[PDB]
């Protein structure tokens, strides 16, 4: 778990999420362009598609509205630049009935386009509903790599605010007391 | 909460004792004749069935037990899914599950009376002298690097988790790690005595990658009611629809001189595991097992695996998703979940209970701990020790009866039964 991941403010539906870089490494790795970088850090999973770069993500489960859309702005962010770094390509999801140490880092088209990946800093998941409760996962993207320019731009710091819209919102909802403490756990936004 | 078990009819009499033991020890469980659903068993029946019982009043529906393999009870078969779990997925379009799966999968009267005993003496017969207890073994492939979760090789990642159980209270971890597992390593694990058992590496329907202990070396285990319970990553283990039984099922049917040998639960996988993704899963549900002031829900399997799962679809999204769904329960999901050598519990009750009595109050020196009052599997009233003592609550009159069963449970306590004579 990141300990620098905090809730900052949480009224109703509406909650305010801090990210904070922790512990980033990089792993070099064997590749047909090089040695390349397999970036890491706490709390940090790789769910890159196949190809493109190896950029982890932090995502959290927020509890939410329980009749409109959900919507994500970054009201807060920092960073800084990296140049010439080889960010090591994603191997996509593997099978156990693989070996990963015999799969090659493979490098796909996105590596010959000019823009920084993924693009967004920050995203929801589908809602989802867990008993009572209404829930939606926010992913933060602190590594922002453009693959032409060998420029990585590292997010120190990104300040989300997870916020109703006036659209109506997909998987919605609509005595027992037990899943309390299972919301208290999957949200960080409920005891709130 | 409350439990329902979805009996085939020919096993409906088979599961009565079971039930007795779950009402008297402060679980409401109710029986359903699978053919009283629909006949033939259709998984869409099941479905609607789970889904309008949940929606009964109270909202309360926690558990399912589903008895029988798959050809009395059959899984829910989508595009590159066989899932149990599902059956659980009541309330929104995703797989957060509102109710917690698990399955007693049988082919004949002794598979289902040996999953029975199992349950009923690991909850209700474990004594301090159950030794074998607060014991592990963790089990990893010689594979996995920078691509895993958190960046761990299988043995890195089994490394963590054996610390994770050492800090907790486990006083041994058995590490075996490949290369060189032989089935021998596995069998003499199970029979020096082992609660808990974690696997990371490739796996078949019927055999762990690492070791090659598979469903033909079950007959050699000889750990007679000393059963750990195993939290499975690998491919097919649990692809209880395979033409043999397969990995856990073997675990969860064995036998030696009538007394059960194997697993007393696993969560083992339908179908190809993902390698990353199910490393999150599992590492979760040690975390879960080795939380300190978790709810009765948390102490059960079902609610430590899944709970585990959560994170997993929180992190990896649809692979996640897909992973949650084929990581299938076999056993009690209710099952109360044991991880050190069991302590004492002081129980002080009244020896006599007014037949015009509407509470009962009971002493009891371990806070969290369930009190229950039952007549003959029939729940008479139950409640929690808060303050050193739990005030029992009657929900029904006891005026014509003679006598009352007293039971009382607590994480990682030796059960307390008592009768209390009607006055
Ligand atoms: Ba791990
Ligand atoms: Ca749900
Ligand atoms: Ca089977
Ligand atoms: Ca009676
Ligand atoms: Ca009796
Ligand atoms: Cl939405």
């Amino acid at each position: 778990r990141n300990p620098q991941v905090r809730l900052l403010s949480a009224e109703q539906s509406m909650s305010k999420v801090q990210f904070r870089m922790d512990n980033l490494q990089f792993t070099g790795v064997q590749t047909s362009k090089g040695v390349a970088q397999v970036p890491t850090f706490t709390e940090g999973v790789n769910i890159s598609e196949k190809g493109t770069p190896i950029l982890p993500i932090l995502s959290r489960s927020l509890a939410v509205s329980e009749t409109r859309a959900m919507k994500v702005e970054v009201v807060s962010s920092k960073f800084i630049e990296k140049k010439d770094v080889l960010i090591a390509p994603s191997k996509g999801v593997i099978s156990r009935a693989e070996n990963p140490d015999q799969i090659p880092y493979v490098y796909g088209q996105s590596y010959n386009e000019d823009k920084f990946f993924p693009g967004e800093i920050a995203t929801l998941s589908d809602p989802f509903i867990l008993r009572d409760v209404r829930g939606q996962v926010v992913n933060f993207a602190p590594l922002q790599y453009n693959p032409v320019t060998k420029t990585l731009r590292i997010y120190t710091e990104i300040v989300v605010a997870v916020s109703e819209t006036a659209e109506a919102g997909q998987n919605t909802i609509s005595t027992f007391t037990g899943f309390e403490d299972i919301y208290k756990s999957v949200f960080m936004n409920y005891e709130a | 909460g409350r439990m329902i078990v979805i009996v085939p009819k020919k096993y409906e009499e088979d599961i009565e004792d079971f039930v007795d033991w779950k009402n008297q020890r402060g679980l409401r469980t109710e029986v359903k004749v699978a053919e009283d659903i629909a006949s033939p068993v259709t998984a869409n029946a099941i479905q609607q069935f789970v889904k309008q019982e949940y929606e009964k009043e109270g909202n309360d529906l926690t558990y399912v037990l589903l008895v029988g393999d798959h050809k009395d009870i059959p899984a829910k078969i989508t595009p590159g899914i066989k899932s149990d779990q599902v059956y659980g997925q009541i309330v929104g379009n995703d797989h957060y599950n509102e109710v917690f799966i698990g399955r007693f999968s049988c082919e004949s009267k002794e598979d289902l009376k040996t999953q029975i005993d199992r349950t009923i003496h690991y909850e209700r017969n474990i004594t301090t002298e159950d030794k074998w207890l607060g014991q592990a073994l963790c089990i990893a492939s010689a594979e996995g690097g920078p691509s895993a979760d958190n960046g761990e090789s299988d043995i890195q990642h089994e490394n963590i988790i054996a610390n994770l159980l050492t800090q907790y209270g486990y006083t041994k971890i058995i590490k075996c790690y490949d290369p060189g597992v032989t089935p021998k390593n596995i069998i003499d694990a199970f029979n020096g005595g082992i609660s808990l058992a974690n696997y990371t590496g490739h796996g078949s329907e019927t055999a762990w990658g690492t070791s090659h202990f598979g469903t033909t070396h079950v007959k050699q285990l000889t750990n007679s009611n000393q059963l750990p319970f195993i939290f499975d990553v690998a491919c097919v283990n649990g692809d209880f629809l395979y033409n043999v039984p397969c990995f856990a099922e073997a675990l969860m049917r064995a036998q030696k001189d009538g007394k059960p040998t194997g697993t007393v639960a696993i969560i083992a996988s339908t179908i190809n595991q993902s390698w990353a993704s199910p490393m999150r899963g599992q590492d979760e549900m040690n975390e879960i097992l080795c939380e300190k002031h978790p709810n009765n829900i948390k102490r059960t399997f079902g609610g430590v695996t899944m709970n585990g799962m959560f994170a997993m679809v929180e992190k990896y999204k649809k692979d996640g998703e897909k992973m949650l769904d084929t990581w299938t329960v076999f056993g009690d999901p209710s099952l109360l979940v044991r991880t050190l050598v069991p302590t004492k519990m002081q129980v002080t009750a009244p020896a006599n209970i007014s037949a015009s009595a509407q509470t009962f109050e009971v002493a009891c020196d371990y806070n969290g701990a369930i009190a229950t009052l039952s007549d003959d599997g029939d729940m008479v009233g139950t409640a929690i020790v808060k303050d050193g003592k739990a005030i029992i609550k009657l929900n029904e009159s006891i005026a014509d009866e003679t006598n009352l069963t007293l039971t009382v449970v607590g994480y990682n306590k030796v059960t307390v039964i008592k009768d209390v004579k009607v006055e």
